[PDB]
DNA sequence: GAGAATCCCGGTGCCGAGGCCGCTCAATTGGTCGTAGCAAGCTCTAGCACCGCTTAAACGCACGTACGCGCTGTCCCCCGCGTTTTAACCGCCAAG
DNA sequence: CTTGGCGGTTAAAACGCGGGGGACAGCGCGTACGTGCGTTTAAGCGGTGCTAGAGCTTGCTACGACCAATTGAGCGGCCTCGGCACCGGGATTCTC
């Protein structure tokens, strides 16, 4: 048939979704999720576009720069699969928890 | 003319603010009176900016200036 | 009546509530009671409670 | 408390009889 | 109000990040924890937000109160004011 | 204009203006604007010409935010001054660690 | 309306200068817009706290140069200050 | 002599207030005073930030307040913010 | 006129003029409500005193009747608001949270 | 003859309960006059701002100390490496 | 050479302090490395603003507004 | 050596970058003057140098065992991919 | 300028399944580091003279806010166009 070896299509990704500079997350459920979380402070808010853009690019950065962490985490623990406890180590180190 | 308002000087029965029933103990942290615990539990976890609307419908809210 | 339906419904209800709506249901729905204090506190009773209760639809 | 009832909600409180009615609760329909 | 949400951040959009990241293999316990941070980092975030929107008396959140709030939690951002 | 008696393209009057208010200190100095708009013109200069470069790296002539962070991260000392700084639009670096790349 | 200002068009020049042949998109610009803003609220910050420090109620040219030397990393600072002595210098021959 | 100021009698007078039969040491005196010093510093700036994106040149106790709930996490805040409430009113009341 | 202090009439302690002066002289606003003393002294005020009380208890601990940088760094780094609001703050002469790792413990 | 374990844990146990300073005054000090003499020669120090450098240095070294060993641990290793050092250096955004 | 001042028990100590049970060799002299950066760039600062007061003396206010814009706040020595 | 899958190249539809223009309000020009800042002058806190000395501590080293580290078999859990289910995306007029 | 809502699309998200690369527990050779005692370096001690230089004070004076007159620099706004997103045939380069 046709197949590749695993690890081999995700590298790819890799190296096509660094070239690139578009947003990642889907803009429609990210709003929906904003708009769920700022009920609990302020009933019935209104919001600017560019308010939800820029709270997914701040939202983005942060997440892919957490993942690098991550990533590194990862590896100095002589493994190439990420997992809770290095992002967890990541956040610690961070100063967040 | 017009100052013929009369206040008055009598012990009011006071009641409830966040329900209607007659309720006989306010609070310290926000000053509400209640009537039982289930409305104590709905006031001490009451999201702010509501707990000053209580007092705003009852009046005597004393907003900033 | 509007500060009350508005602290009533606390989590936020999805309707318009003007004033002359409240108006409306304060022209049809309020009775000044005979003996305040003992109607007052036995209101909220469960058995007979689904005939005290007034009940509004919105489109 | 299984077992003991093997061995053997909204209507305790009243802020759903004050808000909503001895009926059950609102499953978020349209009515 | 609508219902959950969180499942909104879906699967592959986490991968992607990863992706961009430099991720080559994720567990399956990542996603959920993933929402979970981005959810508290999201609430850090939209809280400070609010407030700056109230104190300003609007019943709307601008942008600039968004970039106020990344400001003074440490994030600056460029590209809408400030 | 005292931004033309400076040499400076940037507006000296504007940042004076600017410094006087913002409750800086009680009064500015008046050489403290000509120095702060040089400073930023310098900044400036510096960030669009490497911009510049990586537009043509891209051949591409308009400067896309992209070009900026790419200008910025390839430079130490420009990173290091805007650490906790996100660019919108400018996506990471290309960077694969090594231990990722396909061996066996 | 009320004027919304910028420093658009001097990042637009200092543009031509290093880049003739080179344009820049409005996100870009925005983004220069709001690395000129927080350079100036930081230095002018930090020059404020240094007034401040040594009880001196000025910020001159001295409390300026002291702030980049503060906040600019190495060469960057340098150079900086090279073309800020330079511009304050040729300020006092036209003055 | 030139007479330098400190929070010195203030936090010890509060320190009789909660716990009459403790001392304190020079060194967590300083410490203490340097601690009220930086929060007055970050709140009285964060409120200056705040009065100056509203276009306002005044800082009422809407601004510190305000500001107190950006700074103070969770319940620090809410009895921060319930303590100085208290004092305003009280304040106001009694000319 | 029989004067009184603006600290006394907000039933404060700490001092509401000084804190008036440093806000006016402070390079913050152009002016300033009257309000935001009183404010500002109460919340430095309380915090103040939430600071005292956990740290007299951690003096009360180790049989100290007199307060130490130990005690008020023990108060802070236990306390999470208090020792988030002091996350960049370096306590001097208050060493650290006696805490081993789980790992390192004996077999 | 203890094992080799023990009293290691028993001088962590012993200084976490001290908060005196740890590194010897002199050598620091000589040390800080070595790192000063490249920014301003015959510089005069304060003796409290030699202390305040050793504070902050010993609490900063500490401070890096906890992360490093959670990295040792981390990759179940009871042994702290440079490795340790670069990684926590790393994700804290100083290297 | 005053880096070497910095001893290897000194260094263990304040890894014990730390919290680390076993220590490398090659521990000692990143340490070292480390503590002489941080303390270049603080004691940078301080001289700075040192030489910005018009002073050849380095005080301790000095070195607490260094550590103060590195995110490194003193309490203590004052300001 | 088969098979995608990036890259390259010539063509084309499109909209945002760039230049012009009306014109408003902020920068410039110019003079008084209160005063912060320069600055010489002067008291004295405090930093620097250092002679010898008890000794804690750094250093040096031998013995050895817990531990870093390479090797390895096995359970398993993500990877890749086709199909199927689902809602994000888009146009876009309209209430407020 | 944000919000609602058709309905129409289709790429993206879900579900499922074979299976291969990787997490992870077990084991063993070996060396790097811990523990303890002897040798040795010099930190810590204090004694205090010397004086640099921080700190304060008074006097002189040059700096900059401040009101006022006023003109163009700069912002809002309009429009032709060319960089660039788009698009599809085919070069071609990694992969298995």
């Amino acid at each position: 048939p046709h197949r590749y070896r695993p690890g081999t299509v995700a590298l790819r990704e890799i190296r096509r979704y660094q070239k690139s500079t578009e947003l990642l997350i889907r803009k429609l459920p990210f709003q929906r999720l904003v708009r769920e979380i700022a009920q609990d402070f302020k009933t019935d808010l209104r919001f600017q576009s560019s308010a939800v853009m820029a709270l997914q690019e701040a939202s983005e950065a942060y997440l892919v720069g957490l993942f690098e962490d991550t990533n590194l985490c990862a590896i100095h623990a002589k493994r190439v699969t990420i997992m809770p406890k290095d992002i967890q180590l990541a956040r610690r180190i961070r100063g967040e928890r | 003319t017009n100052i013929e308002s009369a206040p008055s000087l009598a012990p009011m029965k006071h009641y409830c603010d966040v329900t209607g029933l007659p309720a006989p103990y306010l609070d310290p942290k926000t000053r509400l009176r209640y009537h039982n615990k289930e409305i104590f539990a709905m006031i001490r976890n009451l999201p702010q900016g509501m707990g000053e609307q209580f007092l705003e419908a009852r009046g005597a809210h004393t907003v900033l200036k | 009546m509007l500060k009350l339906l508005k602290l009533k419904y606390y989590t936020g209800f999805p309707g318009k509530l003007n004033s002359s709506q409240t108006e409306h249901m304060v022209r049809d729905f309020c009775y000044v009671s005979l003996d305040y204090d003992r109607e007052l506190a036995g209101y909220l009773d469960w058995t007979g409670l689904e005939d005290r209760e007034r009940i509004v639809q919105y489109p | 408390x299984x077992x003991x009832x093997x061995x053997x909600d909204w209507s305790k409180s009243l802020l759903h009889a004050f808000r909503y009615g001895p009926r059950p609760f609102d499953p978020s329909s349209q009515a | 109000v609508l219902r959950d949400n969180i499942q909104g951040i879906t699967k592959p959009a986490i991968r992607r990040l990863a992706r961009r990241g430099g991720v080559k293999r994720i567990s399956g316990l990542i996603y959920e924890e993933t929402r979970g941070v981005l959810k508290v980092f999201l609430e850090n975030v939209i809280r400070d937000a609010v407030t700056y929107t109230e104190h300003a008396k609007r019943k709307t959140v601008t942008a600039m109160d968004v970039v106020y709030a990344l400001k003074r939690q440490g994030r600056t951002l460029y590209g809408f004011g400030g | 204009t005292r931004s033309s008696r400076a040499g400076l393209q940037f507006p000296v009057g504007r940042v004076h203006r600017l410094l006087r208010k913002g409750n800086y200190a009680e009064r500015v100095g008046a050489g403290a604007p000509v120095y702060l708009a040089a400073v930023l013109e310098y900044l400036t200069a510096e960030i669009l010409e490497l911009a510049g470069n990586a537009a043509r790296d891209n051949k591409k002539t308009r400067i896309i935010p992209r070009h900026l962070q790419l200008a910025i991260r390839n430079d130490e000392e420009l990173n290091k001054l805007l650490g906790k700084v996100t660019i919108a639009q400018g996506g990471v670096l290309p960077n694969i660690q090594a231990v990722l790349l396909p061996k066996k | 309306r009320s004027r919304k200002e910028s420093y658009s068009v001097y990042v637009y020049k200092v543009l031509k200068q290093v880049h003739p042949d080179t344009g820049i998109s409005s996100k870009a610009m925005g983004i220069m817009n709001s690395f000129v803003n927080d350079i100036f609220e930081r230095i002018a910050g930090e020059a404020s706290r240094l007034a401040h420090y040594n009880k001196r109620s000025t910020i001159t040219s001295r409390e300026i140069q002291t702030a980049v030397r503060l906040l600019l990393p190495g060469e960057l600072a340098k150079h900086a200050v090279s073309e800020g002595t330079k511009a304050v210098t040729k300020y006092t021959s036209s003055k």
